[PDB]
């Protein structure tokens, strides 16, 4: 998070860490005891599919103190419609083996009904973007988690605000843009796959997932992050399913 | 669907209404208004008039710099969307009504605990008059001096 | 202009270089203190007035629901946890 500042221990209870063999890679969101929705191309080298470990209750990555709670992902669901290596359905559900203790520190994120996502979650400004990723560009991701809090764009006006390109993606139907392009602002390596929240009359719902963007605060750019308004459906549909045998799984999206 | 254009603001002692083009058919417009970070309010649903009146909006802060969009969906299918899912819209310009909004004691489309406040309740010493009178405001840039009598 | 009456529902005019403004009552807006606020109780128009989620109906008025973990109220609008640690409540800060 570039531009963020340290979101105090609990405020963030439903960010998640994701490790393989003890090293961070990348963050995720609870959205209930067992389940966790994170980015797909984080998955795209994991050929350790059972040392991926989800963490909750973390907050300082230096200290332990009485509340991270791990668990060992036993499923990561991603849409068939996905491409590993491209930006398109940047999604993943993450059956975790055990379920985790809710406690002050660890509360899920509620996921919105689609409607009320796209007609109301969507015209709320500023939502929250957390991580312990970089802090610049190409520097040190963090120890302690940071927040931002980035305005979200209808696509139409981020098209017309962005430096035209690099080899870019396209921003989809499944992709929304949020942030800022004067470089101040911004997510980046290390925070994909983590939440951002919108905050309306109480409640904190999941409408985005950090996922890609032309570097990291670059001027003329802003994040972009997957629609999950457009998954809903599909989520809520896997989470009453029955476990099917595999580690890595490829969900028919729709 | 067609994206409306030519969105102006026509606002004098504060009513403020927003016109556009073209005139619709087989489409509707709906229209949000925001501040620079504010969330966005909608209004004028669905409607087939090139014009919407923002004022209840925009008197909530007179001070602020609104920026107001309106989308176009074909009748019907009012949820129709574009390639990247959104309703096809086009963007106003910004306004911001105390520097802005033309001047005609008289009282102003701004409301305070229910009433209405005057011009001078609105811009205290900035109002100052000419003689046959103009009331003018030279802290102004543009529109500073209103019409005569 | 205002010689012909333009402001409806309780609405002042106030003649204009050819213009005019109509000052509207409370529940009215537009030019012409024609728009009637009352009426615009729709999902889309600042979700209902519904805490959560709103559902519109043909004929009848929207109704209001509530998450799972929470239960809608006795004004049709607000809802409550049910729960401990209801969704997207931050403890901490409650
Ligand atoms: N500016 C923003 N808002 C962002 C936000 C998140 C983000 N994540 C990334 C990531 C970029 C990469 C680059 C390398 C770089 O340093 O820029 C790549 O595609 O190889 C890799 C990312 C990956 C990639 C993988 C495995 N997938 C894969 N294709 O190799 C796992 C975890 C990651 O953080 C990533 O999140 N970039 C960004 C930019």
């Amino acid at each position: 998070i570039v531009g963020g500042k340290v979101c105090p221990k609990g405020e963030c209870p439903w960010q998640v860490l994701l490790l393989v063999n003890g090293a961070q890679l990348c963050g995720g969101t609870l959205i209930n005891t067992i389940w966790v929705v994170s980015a797909a191309h984080c998955f795209d080298k994991i050929k350790n599919w059972r040392n991926l470990i989800a963490v909750l209750g973390e907050h300082d990555l230096s200290e332990h103190d009485g509340d991270e709670q791990s668990r060992r992902v036993a499923q990561v669901i991603i849409p068939s419609t996905y491409v590993p290596g491209t930006t398109n359905h940047d999604i993943a559900l993450l059956r975790l083996h055990q379920p985790v203790v809710l406690t002050d520190h660890v509360v899920p994120l509620c996921l919105p009904e689609r409607t009320f996502s796209e007609r109301t979650l969507a015209f709320v400004r500023f939502s929250l973007v957390s991580g312990w990723g970089q802090l610049l560009d190409r520097g040190a991701t963090a120890l302690e988690l940071m927040v931002l809090n980035v305005p979200r764009l209808m696509t139409q006006d981020c098209l017309q605000q962005s430096r035209k390109v690099g080899d870019s993606p396209n921003i989809t139907e499944y992709m929304f843009c949020a942030g800022y392009s004067d470089g101040s602002k911004d997510s980046c390596k290390g925070d994909s796959g983590g939440p951002h929240a919108t905050h309306y009359r109480g409640t904190w719902y999941l409408t985005g997932i950090v996922s890609w963007g032309q570097g990291c605060a670059t001027v003329g750019h802003f994040g972009v992050y997957t629609r999950v308004s457009q998954y809903i459906e599909w989520l809520q549909k896997l989470m009453r399913s029955e476990p099917r045998p595999g580690v890595l799984l490829r969900a028919p999206f729709p | 669907t067609v994206a409306a254009y030519n969105l102006t603001w026509k606002s004098t002692n504060f009513k403020t209404i927003l016109e556009w083009e073209p005139k619709p058919v087989n489409q509707v417009y709906t229209v949000q208004i925001s501040t620079k970070s504010g969330d966005w309010k909608s209004k004028c649903f669905y409607t087939t008039d090139t014009e919407c009146d923002l004022t209840d909006e925009i008197v909530k802060d007179v001070k602020q710099t609104y920026l107001a969009r309106v989308f176009s969906y074909p009748a019907g299918n009012v949820e129709s969307t574009g390639s990247a899912g959104e309703p096809l819209y086009e963007n106003s310009p910004e306004f911001t009504p105390y520097l802005e909004t033309n001047l005609g004691d008289e009282r102003t489309l701004v409301r305070r605990n229910n009433t209405f406040l005057s011009l001078r309740d609105v811009f205290g010493k900035d109002l100052i008059y000419t003689l046959s009178v103009q009331a003018v405001i030279p802290s102004r840039t543009v529109n500073r001096k209103s019409t005569d009598s | 202009q205002c010689a012909s009456s333009p402001c409806q529902n309780g609405g002042s005019c106030k003649d204009q270089l050819q213009s005019y403004i109509c000052f509207c009552l409370p529940a009215f807006e537009g030019r012409n203190c024609e728009t009637h606020k009352d009426d615009q109780l729709i999902c889309v128009n600042e979700n209902g007035g519904c805490e959560q989620y709103c559902s519109d109906h043909t004929g009848t008025k929207r109704s209001c629901r509530c998450h799972e973990g929470y239960s809608l109220l006795a004004d049709g609008v607000s809802c409550t946890p049910t729960v401990e640690y209801p969704c997207g409540k931050i403890p901490i800060l409650e």
